[PDB]
């Protein structure tokens, strides 16, 4: 719980608990105690609601696709949608198992092949890559279940790089990839329908469980433009005589003057 | 067979229950949890990191460094340098760490912690009111007015930063995020208390102002930011 | 007062301020109960573990600020910058010191940040990644240049606008990150204490930058009553606590 | 009164001519619509101390400073900022000062 | 306190600020 | 349980339990044991079906909406049906959670986003805000089931204002709202189908438990005229030229005869 | 008395007249 507060007189102190300094990095510990006049007050809010696990553990949608010919691939990551890639970037780095849970319109028979890296995946429906012996597999019908299965931290280190100011190349290369891209993929997931009944969208809902964030950052604050990319200049018109103008798309609204609002 | 009932809602999928899942890669062994410094356990910590408030937010000046701080200068009178309305949902605040994890809570109820510094010559030195007017209480609009709520005076020398708490008055016991009438947090008002008189005749003194939450802080009913929008798709 | 001594160098200042301690944590050695390679690393922990002091840049009327990449900055400082090219990998803390006096009648501030994995974004457009030539200045910084229109677009430069970090994210919530304040009124250098934050034990040291030091002009630079309107900052970077493990050729060319 | 938008800092050329703008700023009159006396507002201070600042009229209630070029801007010598105060004043009469803050970028 | 799938990782959720707002030595 | 009776024989007594005084706001204490010649009876009722929990704990229904395009919206609240918005007029402030349960005749796949208020809600079907990072969701399939979540007390004070006699603003404000609207909204409920099958009448059944109600009233006898409201003067016929004749409409039923019925 | 959920506000239903009929001093 928070702590409750505590009563104070009238104080005529020659150390002010007031007066810190801004310079030094370090935030101010004044209390409501060091200003006024307060009272025994039993506080008992908590802040449970706030702390990581109960922030990011609700199960967020990652990732949609669209069944085209009873198939469907998609890569897992956070990158696509900008409310759950924000609440990621929060912090540098991250570990958790992932909990996913596939919320699919279709109606039939279902299967969803979790492909490791490194390996082909089925290139689409009827494949002859579906059968297979060892790549972990969920069949389901979906009237009557949502299909969910946990992937376990799979890191290749001891976090999640949310952040990643290296390359994966030396100096001299060429085909050089800035970012996170390279240093990790968690797979992919292949979906396709054994028969022809329901419609084709299929949303994937992934909650982050048993985290630990580890760099708290600025909260993003601007709008994303690319995945992997952290690049913010929207190029909004690429077709007219004006590609060359890049909006900026932040939040920060302009009030008309200040000492009047 | 034991006799078992499924009550309602018992074949649906709830976002934010807790439940366990079958382990896919059954057998698997995540890499060890090596020791990383700045390890953080909530993010209310993070609203108790100060951060620079966008005090000078005008039309010239969003997008550029400048609207971090506003120009003080001697002046005969007293006037309102400042107003800061307690809104976490205002651009004041809702663009600083305080307020951009308060976004994500439709309710607070809790202490602010107001840091103002001037960055001036150390010769300049001046006197500042920093008033704040409680809930339900107009907009001073005069210093007679603005230092019968909790206010402070700090002076300026050998030390520039000085702390206004405001405090937690409110009728109810949380304070909603997004700002509306019934339960509107108050103004906190900048008035000249003396001076600012600089070392020469023109000088001019840049005011700067850090929000932080303190330790009785609390939040509740996590939901979306409106601080963040997704218009165009990610590719 | 304060005085900082690494080996076969010595920091001294006047008018300083509490020294910043990244995280609550010292830089220290690589446990056994955190490393994964198995090659003995190598503890240079004298002609190492010094200030290198970088160049002095100028702080004009109109200067954006200046991020400089580390350990990349120290590539070809010393036996540090050797051992960064003779060996596989490598972790070390630095010991970050900022100096900048003016006088009693300039006015101005600088947020000296230390931001971790400060993944840049690109100068604007289309999805491309930043050229590594840009990311890996080297020891002569980056100056930021301000944004605009018109800044070159070729070749993956990274972004120049100091209000988004460079990044997409806010100033002035740069304050999460270990930071200080040089504000010339009251103090006239900053030091900043950073352990080795990664989320693997050693990893090597030309590819990727850890660390980034960030230095913006807050407030602008106003001379005064006083005939001096630029004013040089000097970077005092030492590494801590340095270990490199993985002998090998030189990584150069 | 209220002097809009002057808060605020300005960025001229070195080599700029004389007549370029600075920045556009306007007044509120009190809700009272007092209009402002034919002279004001003006210039009272510069920061170190300067000319070549002066504020125009644009149509309307929009003002702007603009450099009448009076004294030249070198950058690469000093000075480089200036921190002009701007007096509005009414027919009534109640001064309002604000403080405009000019750069000079650094033409190569 | 069950853990009905014998694995750590299948089961919910699981569960000092002076890192931050106060790194001095 | 309820008291037994006790015996009573004839009493000649001077102090009357009979003759008490109405003025001073005083119920009377009168069981029949003063009155007459009781028996012991062993009595063993209970109003075990009258307490608070009891009595408005049953999940009545609280709205009714329509998918016009597979979307609907509804902002929680329980003035729209009168026989339940009478049961709670019954006290002055209560606390309680709520259990909220979705009976629709739609089959398919639906979503329920309660949104917290302060944010905005998606407008349609297929908005982009219906990808919520936070935004407690819940899926279902209205065939196998009926969907069902308890939603905390979330009051912003220690009770829910059942009749406010206060405004929000100040005196000189020109939009006023007066009674309990401003007090408290408990966000809104977002209905959408991502299928096409079924119908579109969605009912919201709602079960206030843990109730704790604070002050009673006299119970409303007249029929309601609009919500958060309290008006009872019924305007009949808008159109024709008597739009200013108000109805009244209560339940006083009216006798031919005194000393007759 | 089970509760399934491993929470206060997910239970079932929960469970002196003098007040009113006598308010006097």
């Amino acid at each position: 719980v928070v702590p409750d507060t505590k009563p104070s007189g009238p104080q005529h102190t020659t150390k002010p608990s007031i007066l810190g300094a801004m310079e030094i990095g370090a935030s101010s510990n004044a209390t409501p105690e060091s200003t006024i006049e307060t009272r025994y007050v039993y506080n008992t809010n908590t802040n449970a609601e706030a702390d990581v696990e109960m922030f990011l553990g609700r199960s967020a949608l990652w990732g949609k696709v669209t069944l085209t010919r009873q198939y469907a691939k998609w890569e897992i990551n956070f990158q696509e949608q900008a409310h759950i890639r924000k609440k990621f970037e929060f912090f540098t780095y991250l570990r958790f198992d992932m909990e996913v849970t596939i919320v699919t319109n279709n109606k039939g028979l279902m299967q969803i092949m979790f492909v490791p890296p490194g390996i082909d995946h089925p290139e689409t429906h009827d494949d002859r890559k579906w059968d297979s012996a060892s790549n972990p597999s969920v069949f389901f019908q979906p009237k009557s279940g949502f299909p969910r299965f946990t992937i376990p931290f799979t890191g290749l280190a001891s976090a999640y790089y949310m952040f990643y100011d290296g390359y994966d190349k030396p100096k001299g290369s060429d085909n050089n990839e800035y970012g996170i891209a390279p240093t990790n993929d968690m797979g992919l997931l292949c979906f396709r329908t054994l028969d022809n009944s329901g419609g084709n969208d299929v949303k994937i809902y992934v909650k982050p469980k048993h985290i630990t964030a580890w760099v708290p950052r600025p909260p993003r604050a601007t709008q994303y433009t690319h995945k992997y990319s952290t690049n913010y200049h929207y190029k909004p018109n690429s077709s007219g005589p004006d590609e060359h103008v890049l909006k900026d798309r932040h939040f920060i609204k302009t009030r008309p003057l200040i000492s009047s609002a | 067979g034991l006799p078992t009932r499924l009550p309602s809602g018992s074949q649906q999928f709830m976002t934010t229950e807790d439940e366990q899942s079958p382990n896919i890669l059954p057998g698997f062994h995540p890499s060890k949890k090596i020791h990383i410094p700045g390890m953080i356990t909530n993010v209310m910590h993070m609203a108790r990191v100060d951060s620079f408030i966008p005090i000078n937010n005008i039309q010239g000046e969003v997008g550029k460094v400048s609207m971090y701080y506003i120009t003080v200068t001697k002046k005969t009178v007293t006037e309102r340098i400042l107003v800061l309305p307690l809104e976490m949902s205002n651009t004041l605040f809702a663009t600083t760490l305080l307020g951009e994890v308060l976004n994500y809570y439709a309710n607070w109820s809790g202490s602010i912690t107001i840091t103002f510094m001037c960055v001036c010559d150390a010769f300049s030195t001046g006197k500042f009111l920093v008033a704040y007017t409680p809930p339900g209480g107009k907009l001073p609009e005069d210093r007679k007015q603005a230092m019968l709520g909790v206010h402070i005076i700090w002076d300026l020398g050998l030390q520039s930063s000085c702390t206004i708490v405001v405090p937690w008055i409110s009728s109810g016991f949380y304070r909603r995020t997004k700002a509306d009438s019934f339960t509107h947090g108050g103004y906190v008002s900048l008035w000249y208390q003396t001076a600012f008189v600089p070392p020469v005749s023109g000088g001019t003194g840049s005011i700067l102002a850090t929000c932080s939450a303190c330790p009785d802080m609390s939040v509740r009913m996590l939901r979306d930011s409106p601080m963040m929008e997704q218009k165009n798709e990610l590719q | 007062l304060k005085q900082i001594t690494i080996g076969n160098s010595t920091i001294t200042t006047q008018d300083s301020l509490h020294t910043v301690l990244a995280y609550g944590e010292w830089p220290t050695y690589l446990s056994d109960i955190d490393a994964t390679s198995v090659d003995k690393p190598t503890h240079p922990e004298t002609s190492a573990d010094r200030f290198y002091t970088l160049d002095s840049v100028e702080w004009q009327v109109g200067s954006h600020g200046w991020w400089w990449k580390l350990p990349d900055a120290l590539k070809d400082m010393g036996v540090f910058g050797q051992n960064m090219y003779y060996h596989s990998m490598g972790r070390s803390g630095f010991i970050i010191h900022t100096q900048c006096n003016a006088t009693k009648f300039h006015s101005g501030a600088l947020i000296v940040a230390v931001i971790p994995e400060h993944q840049l974004a690109y100068v604007g457009g289309v999805k491309v990644n930043v050229g590594y030539d840009h990311t890996h200045p080297g020891q002569s910084g980056h100056q930021i240049r301000g944004p605009s229109q018109s800044n070159d677009r070729s070749g993956g430069k990274p972004d120049e606008d100091p209000l988004f970090n460079c990044n997409g994210t806010l100033l002035g919530n740069i304050t999460i990150f270990p930071h200080q304040i040089i504000n010339l009124r009251t103090n006239n250098s900053s030091t900043i204490v950073v352990p080795y934050i990664n989320c693997v034990p050693m990893d090597n040291m030309l590819k990727h930058n850890n660390l980034s030091l960030v230095i913006i002009p807050l407030v602008p630079l106003r001379p005064g009553s006083s005939g001096i309107n630029s004013v040089p900052i000097t970077v005092t970077i030492a590494p801590y606590k340095s270990e490199f493990s993985g002998a090998m050729e030189a990584q150069r060319q | 009164l209220h002097l809009i938008l002057l808060p605020a800092t300005g960025n001229v050329a070195e080599n700029s001519p004389p007549g370029t703008s600075v920045h556009k700023f306007s007044v509120k009159l009190s809700a009272s619509l007092s209009p402002v006396i034919p002279g004001f507002p003006q210039i009272v201070n510069s920061n170190p101390l300067t000319e070549a600042f002066r504020v125009n009229w644009l149509s309307g209630t929009y003002f702007e400073v603009v450099t009448t070029g009076m004294e030249q801007l070198d950058f690469e010598t000093g000075p480089n900022i200036f921190d002009l105060q701007i007096y509005v004043k009414d027919e009534v009469g109640v001064t309002d000062l604000q403080v405009l803050t000019v750069q000079v970028t650094d033409v190569n | 306190n069950i853990n009905y799938y014998k694995d750590s990782a299948s089961s919910g959720l699981s569960r000092d600020p002076s890192k931050f707002t106060q790194p001095l030595v």
